[PDB]
Formats: C-alpha cells, structure tokens, sequence
DNA sequence: ATCGATGTATATATCTGACACGTGCCTGGAGACTAGGGAGTAATCCCCTTGGCGGTTAAAACGCGGGGGACAGCGCGTACGTGCGTTTAAGCGGTGCTAGAGCTGTCTACGACCAATTGAGCGGCCTCGGCACCGGGATTCTG
DNA sequence: CAGAATCCCGGTGCCGAGGCCGCTCAATTGGTCGTAGACAGCTCTAGCACCGCTTAAACGCACGTACGCGCTGTCCCCCGCGTTTTAACCGCCAAGGGGATTACTCCCTAGTCTCCAGGCACGTGTCAGATATATACATCGAT
C-alpha cells in the first residue's frame, strides 16, 4: 500500500490545525480538574457555564503561546526536536 | 486526584501542532502538565477570592475576567 | 434590570462602511467590550495628568496629551484631527 | 618579561567589577548626546544636572541586565563568545 | 548642532558593561549593535519626557519628567526621588 | 511651602529596631519613595474592589482583601493578623 | 616535585564636613454637634444548576518497521586577549552672566446643581435564507 | 504514473439575523450663583559659557595560542499504520438551592467652627569615614 515519508503527516496536521479555530481540550475532563483543584481553598463551590469556558480559552491561549516561544530556542540550538531544557529557557528569560 | 490525567497525549499534541512544532520529545508531557497546573492554580485563587468577597457561592464569568486581567492579560468575549 | 451597549452605535457604523455586510453576535460583543476597554485606558491616563499639574477640572488639553501618549505615532496623528474637527464644529454650532 | 595566560585578567575584572558601583560611561559624552537627540523634538531645550544622570543609570541598567539574558542563551549553545544573534533571538523572546 | 557624537560610546566602556554583567569573551561586531540597541531605547524615553515638558508649557526638562516616562513602561527607578 | 515626607516616622521605627545605628539622606530617599508606591497600589485596587460591587465606602473589608491579593501568602498573613490586632485596640479604645 | 614574581588584603595615623541634635515657629488634627441616606435585615419568587438512565460511537491505548536525527571524536587556523608607548581631553577648579522656574497677587468664565419634560432605547415575538450538513464528483501532489 | 488524499458542485432544510412592535426613564433645556485658574508682575536659582593644569584614559600596535567550526561516525527515540475497546458524546428528564428583588430602619460618615502643638527649617559641631604607607602570603606560571 502507499506510505507517506515521516514528517508529510506532521506538515498535513500542522496546516490543518493552524487553519482551524475549534478548541482542543476535551470539556469533561477539564472541568473535572478545574472542580478538583478549587476544592483546596473552599468546598461546595458552584461554578457557571461561562466561567469553566473562560478558563479553558485562557489556558489553551496561554499554552499555545508557550510552545510558539519554545520552538525558536529549539532551533538556535541546530537541533529540532523540542526538549525540557528548553522550555526551561524560554520561561527563565520571560521571567516568569 | 487522577483527574490530571484526563489530559491524555494527544490532546498536548494538538497543542504542540498549533505552535508549529514539528518532532516532540517524549518527555514533554509532564512538563506541561506541571506548567499548566500552577497557572490554573494562581487563576483560580484569585478567582475564588473576588468570589468570596462578594459573599457568593457561585463563581462566575466576571470574576474570571477580573483574575486574568490582574495577571495582565485581557480576555474579550465573555462580558465586562 | 436592564444592559446597555453600544451594539446599535456599532451597527451603524458598519452600515455606513459596508451597507452590504452584516454581523453576528459574537463580534457585537466583542467590539462592545473593546470599546469600554479603551475608554478605560484613555481616562485612566487623563486621571494621573491632571493631578500632577494640580489642575481640578480634565479638559480637551488632557485627552489630547493622554492620545499623544497612548497610541503610536500615524494613528495618533489622524485621531488628533478628527477630535479637533469634531470639537471646532460642535463649538461652532 | 612576564605575561599572564588568557582569561586570567578577564576573571579579575569581572570580580572587580561586580564588587564596585561607580559608573562606567563618561559624564560629558553621555550628555551631548542626550542633547544631540532631543533637539529633534524641540529646539532650545534645558536639561537638570540630575535628569541626565537618571538617563544614564536606567541605560546602564538596562544593558546590563540585557547582556545577562544574552548570557544565559550564549551557554545554551555550548559556546563562550557571544555574539549578535544571541542579543537578537533575547530581544526576540522578550517580546520587543 | 552636534552632526555626530554617538560615536563618542567607547569600546572599553562597552566592554567593562559587559564585564559587571560576567561576560568572558566578546565577539568584535558586538559593539556597533549595543550602539544601535541603546540609541533605540533612549527614543522612546526621550519621546514621552518631552511629551509632558511640553504639556506643562515649560522650557526646562525635569527629572520628574524622565521618572513619569520610566514608569509608564514600568521600570520605576528608585533613589531620585 | 512646607513639604511632607515620612524621614521622621522611619527614624523612629530605625531607633526602635536597632538604636544604635544612623541612616543617610540617599537611603532616606529610597525609604520615601518605598511608601508612596505601595500606598498607590493599596489604594488603587481597592477601589477597584468597590466599584465592581457597586459600594460607595470602603472599609477595612476592602483593605483585607486588597492586602491578600497584592502581598504573597507570608507577607499577608503577618500583616493582616496585625491589622485585626491593631483595629482591635482601636475599636476597644 | 616546586618556588618566586605579582596582586590582594590589612594594619595604623590624619583630616574635614555629614548628620544628629537644639532652637525656633505656624497650620492642620482633635474636640463637639448635627443631618440623613447608605447599608443591613428577612421574606418571597423562580430558574437554573446538580445528577441519572440510556446507547452508540470518536477516540484513546497497544506493537512495531525502521529512520534521520542528536550526540561524540579528532582536526586545525585565525579571532581575540594580553603587554606596551604615545597623546588626547575629561576632570577640576574657578569667574561671570542671565534665561526662566517660581511665586504672589487679581478677578470672572466656567461649571455643578434642580426641575419638568419626552423619545431613544431596550424587552419580546415573528419570520425566512445564508448558512450548514450531506453526497458524489473532479483534481492535487507526493512518492 | 499510480492513487490517497484533497477540494468542491449541488440538494434539503433550519434557526438566527433582521425587523417590527411596546412603553419607560435617561437625557435635555432652562435658570441660578460660587469659585478655579487664566492672567500680569516681580524675583533671584542655577544653567550656560569660558580658561588652564594635570595624567588617567584612550588609541594604535605586536603576536600567539584557545576557541569555533567541520566531517566521519552511529544507534536508537520516535513517526506512521492498524486493532481493540472504550467512556465521551447527545438526548431526555429530576427538582429545590440559591440568586435576585422588595420594603423596613438604624448607625454610620460627611460636613462645620474652634484652637493650640507636632513637626517643618535654620544653625552648629564633632568624630565617621576617606586617605597614605607597609607587608603577610596566596596564586599562578614554566620546568
């Protein structure tokens, strides 16, 4: 059968998904996070449909934003492949 | 709990790809993870504080929009 | 209780830059949320101005400062001079 | 004659240096370009004795603290000398 | 006026700024682009300080006017009041 | 004519902490400047926070809270308990 | 297996003006009374958020063929640092003037506040077509 | 040069955008008058200019070896493909906890005249810190 070379996919994925707009975290599993954390500072808390959304488009901007910093120290290393070090040089020079 | 689980791989992946990023290291994933929850952290403290100022027990979209933009960042499309 | 919003202002506009386009709802709110976040800003600046000078009334002299200060050069350099058409003709009236 | 071995003098320094505070730029060259540049905006213009030393810490400061991020993203690469792409890829990074 | 100082920012003194910041070894082409980068940020202060002296209708730049433009980009500078 | 600033009141806590030391006027500077930031950042959240719930007085609610979010979690818990302490003594003046 | 040429630190006595303090004085915090509207209370309405039953699938988890990337070695030449003599002009100390920051002093142009008025605005119901979802087809580009 | 994957022509049908109607309370015109700041006049701070003596710093230089960069080498951490099996998806129905509104009322702050003392400048002096000379000994270097 036809096989494609690695990396046509990954280019396929990477035009597709900059080209779409929907989110990409699953929102059962998001709110139960968000529902398990909040227990720590108060119990019995109650949280509007709004609000979870809010989060989920704050955090998917925020981690997007990341990995878009992390790739150019990714390359100024001649390397491709993104690793930890990295990620912790671009949050030791943002100054977070 | 296992809830942190719930971020299965595929979804970072998603992310990874919307960056740009082209090959991923297998180690990567914890290291989001653990990046994501300190920030979910810190916006849901200040969330649940405006929250308990005001005597409610519900939390809503506003005091979200409060929290984010303390932290500096401005969100548009949920009110305010 | 009743909202209000600067929707129909925004409707307007369009109509008068695109009679043919429309708008959903989600851009309504949006632009009805930028708006105010810009007069915000602007108001924000024009406060701490007027208090360094040890002025009590803000007038046009703050907001034009305040926009000069705000927003980069060539856009500064439009708005500016619509604000001043737009004042010369309201005192004109 | 006696000669010392390079990097030898260069730690020296940079000993000495991190133990003083004076400043490193000149006064007077310093300030005929702070009036070289305002003369752009407006003629005839007065500068306080104080305003141009204020300028001058907030410069100083700010290349300082630009070459210690530059620093970190030096060593990233597994070299030693610094060089333009570095202060480049920090400004980069940093967001301006 | 002065056609040209900028060149008056000397080699050595770029040299020990980097020195205080722990750099050990210095490529030759690093100093034409510090001149470039401090000339672009002292625009941008320069701009706003004349901006309020202009606004206060005076003819003498304070230091004032220099901390006010400092911390609207948020670097407020401590020791000048 | 007569200026204000705070030299006086940071001499007195410096003898009360340590008697035996003085203070130069380049640190007395950074002292005076130290106070008006934070009173500014104080102050301004704090209206924020009664604005947002429509109130048109702010009392020690405000400050408590303001002070939870801007200080970190040690700095806060010291300083409030001192707040309460010192209301306290106050109230039961 | 080592030792001596260099540089740092530290120990002591002298000078001189920065900071602590004492005298002076003036403007702004405390005492005392008053008015009212802002805040704090319970009751009520009512709507929406918390949970389950059902079921059928979009999506995650499991193996592996095998690749092109990340990592190291030796090799080597030329960019940069170190050591020196010449000479520039900043630094410092002093003299003269005045642009212009700053302040007191005069008064009227501008605004806040009350009242009656009324139409531009928001609340809800209606409707109909750009959009959306589907199928079957033509065309692309990688290999 | 085969063909998996892609783009999109064309049909049905829907529910959201546009549009209308109802009716209220935010915005308008008019009058009153108390005072913020626009303005003139006057003062004297410190900023601008000018000169000569000194040598720390700067330039321009010689030069050699440490670092930046390059190929040859490799071995395995992952990309892409398929099967299992799932728990996430929609969809329909529960129901009373909590938010939103109303009317009552009391205690809290703002606003005012009175008045007297805390802390804002001026003056003074003395000893804390800046300075010059000598040397213990550590480190770096070639053999």
């Amino acid at each position: 059968p036809h096989r494609y070379r690695p990396g046509t996919v990954a280019l396929r994925e990477i035009r597709r998904y900059q080209k779409s707009t929907e989110l990409l975290i699953r929102k059962l599993p998001f709110q139960r996070l968000v529902r398990e954390i909040a227990q720590d500072f108060k119990t019995d808390l109650r949280f509007q449909s709004s609000a979870v959304m809010a989060l989920q488009e704050a955090c998917e901007a925020y981690l997007v934003g990341l990995f878009e910093d992390t790739n150019l120290c990714a390359i100024h290393a001649k390397r491709v492949t993104i690793m930890p070090k990295d990620i912790q040089l671009a949050r030791r020079i943002r100054g977070e | 709990r296992d809830n942190i689980q719930g971020i299965t791989k595929p979804a970072i992946r998603r992310l990874a790809r919307r960056g740009g990023v082209k090959r991923i290291s297998g180690l990567i994933y914890e290291e989001t993870r653990g990046v994501l929850k300190v920030f979910l952290e810190n916006v849901i403290r200040d969330a649940v504080t405006y929250t308990e100022h005001a005597k409610r027990k519900t939390v809503t979209a506003m005091d979200v929009v409060y929290a984010l933009k303390r932290q500096g960042r401005t969100l548009y499309g949920f009110g305010g | 209780s009743r909202k209000e919003s600067y929707s129909i202002y925004v409707y307007k506009v369009l109509k008068q830059v695109h009679p043919d386009t429309g708008i959903s709802s989600k851009a309504m709110g949006i632009m009805n949320s930028f708006v105010n976040d810009i007069f915000e800003r602007i108001a924000g600046e024009a406060s701490r101005l007027a208090h360094y000078n040890k002025r009590s009334t803000i007038t046009s002299r703050e907001i034009q400062t305040a926009v000069r200060l705000l927003l980069p050069g060539e856009l500064a350099k439009h708005a500016v001079s619509e604000g001043t058409k737009a004042v010369t003709k309201y005192t004109s009236a």
